[PDB]
């Protein structure tokens, strides 16, 4: 998914936000892991909305 | 840090969850309690600072 900001790090099991709440949950296991990164100039839209 | 703002409010109906839209970077460490399980419990009193 395409999650940006802190609530990429606000990913977590619990810890209900602003925005982690509809758009990605799993269960209360988390049998793995995440990866994110900065992607600034990769996918950087002005009006790709 | 030298003056203290401790505001002993009183009794109210104010939903924990409200802050959850501040500024970015908003740590919540609870050492005793759940930050997502402040909807369901009645405190006694609470005691601000800043």
């Amino acid at each position: 998914f395409v999650i940006r900001g802190d609530e990429v790090r606000q990913i977590a099991p619990g810890q209900t936000g602003n925005i982690a709440d509809y758009n990605y949950k799993l269960p209360d296991d988390f049998t793995g892991c995440v990866i994110a990164w900065n992607s600034n100039k990769l996918d950087s839209k002005v009006s790709g909305n | 840090v030298y003056a203290w703002n401790r505001k002993r409010i009183s009794n109210c109906v104010a939903d924990y969850s409200v802050l959850y839209n501040l500024a970015p970077f908003f740590t919540f460490k609870c050492y005793g309690v759940s930050p997502t399980k402040l909807n369901d419990l009645c405190f006694t009193n609470v005691y601000a600072d800043s």
